[PDB]
């Protein structure tokens, strides 16, 4: 009876063991896929090297474990404008390369998605294609056209 | 039996410290998954998308 | 979380202004004490029945 | 039931009221800012413009959206017609 008892307390060790060992080897194998792209490179993944941008990470030594230092890009403040998907210049629609048009009120300019880069609007970051009447919001305004008052 | 069961009363520790140890890991999964922003955004009263 | 509404228009963009750069810890654990554990010193004693 | 052997069943701590309040608030953000409130603070953004920079990000320039939008926007509400039906005949 007390073999029985102590083999029954050594199996249900063993599955608990076990259990925690499939455990530890899901959360290593995690650790290593986020070493392999957070560290070792930048990840395009969002929301997987911490909450925000992810740039890098910086693994440090754990008794027993692993700690990763990400280091993340967050936007601190925002301004509101008003924007447009399309520029009608002379009935070519302009259409942004990597920008977006936006407005303070009085003029428009280009900048990018994470920073405010106010610039003019001009023919080297648009591109056309169709005629204007095509898409439902769009505003008049007018290119740069950097070409033009070099030939004179 | 209840007398009988101070002998097997280490199973019995395993056991609901297992029982627990599934039902905290139960509701953090949902804390995982559904708990990804702080913050509640309102849906606006246009619908014009 | 916060109570908060987004103000939405068609005609309407947010474009930052200013970055801060943060750092967020993780913790993954990737071990544990490694122990070996055999029938005969721990079920039997100094017996040989 | 099954509690009558004291096989008692404990409530979720998250009731099926927030956890809906958890996707509508999800579902808000995702139409409304994007993915800038998944990443730092909501940032205001119409939905045409967005599913522009969606078509940018599978290496389809955004000028075609702009074209056809009545066409993308009749599929997408055809297409939840169509899982909504499907959902309904498990
Ligand atoms: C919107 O942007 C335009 C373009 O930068 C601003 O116009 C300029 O404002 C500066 C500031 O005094 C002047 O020195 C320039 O002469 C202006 N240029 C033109 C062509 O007008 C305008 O002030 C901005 N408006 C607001 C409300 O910020
Ligand atoms: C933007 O520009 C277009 C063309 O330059 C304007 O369309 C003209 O509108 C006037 C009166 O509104 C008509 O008499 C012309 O026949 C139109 N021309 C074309 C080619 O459509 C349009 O009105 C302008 N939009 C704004 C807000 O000023
Ligand atoms: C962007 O945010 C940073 C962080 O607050 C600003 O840096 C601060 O600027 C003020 C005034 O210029 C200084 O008194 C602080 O000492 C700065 N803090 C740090 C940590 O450098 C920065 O000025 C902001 N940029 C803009 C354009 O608003
Ligand atoms: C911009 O203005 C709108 C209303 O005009 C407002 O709802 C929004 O909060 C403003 N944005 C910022 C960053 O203040
Ligand atoms: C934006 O929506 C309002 C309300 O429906 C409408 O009056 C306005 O013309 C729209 N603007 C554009 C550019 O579509």
């Amino acid at each position: 009876r007390l073999i029985t008892g102590r083999l029954q307390s050594l199996q249900t060790y063993v599955t608990q063991q076990l259990i925690r060992a499939a455990e530890i080897r899901a959360s290593a194998n995690l650790a290593a896929t986020k070493m392999s792209e957070c560290v070792l490179g930048q990840s395009k993944r969002v929301d997987f090297c911490g909450k925000g941008y992810h740039l890098m990470s910086f693994p440090q030594s754990a008794p027993h474990g692993v700690v990763f230092l990400h280091v993340t890009y967050v936007p601190a403040q925002e301004k509101n404008f008003t924007t447009a998907p399309a520029i009608c210049h002379d009935g070519k629609a302009h259409f942004p390369r990597e920008g977006v048009f936006v407005s303070n009120g009085t003029h428009w300019f280009v900048t990018q998605r994470n920073f405010y880069e106010p610039q003019i609007i001009t023919t080297d970051n648009t591109f056309v294609s169709g005629n204007c009447d095509v898409v439902i919001g769009i505003v008049n305004n007018t290119v740069y056209d950097p070409l033009q008052p070099e030939l004179d | 039996c209840s007398n009988l069961l101070l002998q097997y009363g280490s199973f019995c520790t395993q056991l609901n410290r297992a029982l627990t140890g599934i039902a905290v890991e139960q509701d953090k999964n949902t804390q995982e998954v559904f708990a990804q922003v702080k913050q509640i955004y309102k849906t606006p009263p246009i619908k014009d998308f | 979380g916060a109570e908060n509404s987004v103000a939405y228009s068609n005609n309407s963009i947010a474009i930052p202004t200013n970055f801060t750069i943060s750092v967020t810890t993780e913790i993954l654990p990737v071990s544990m004490t490694k122990t070996s554990v055999d029938c005969t010193m721990y079920i039997c004693g100094d017996s040989t029945e | 039931a099954q509690k009558f052997n004291g096989l008692t069943v404990l409530p979720p701590l998250l009731t099926d009221e927030m956890i809906a309040q958890y996707t509508s608030a999800l579902l808000a953000g995702t139409i409304t800012s994007g993915w800038t409130f998944g990443a730092g603070p909501a940032l205001q953004i119409p939905f045409p413009m967005q599913m522009a920079y969606r078509f940018n990000g599978i290496g389809v320039t955004q000028n075609v959206l702009y074209e056809n939008q009545k066409l993308i926007a009749n599929q997408f509400n055809s297409a939840i017609g169509k899982i909504q039906d499907s959902l309904s005949s498990a």
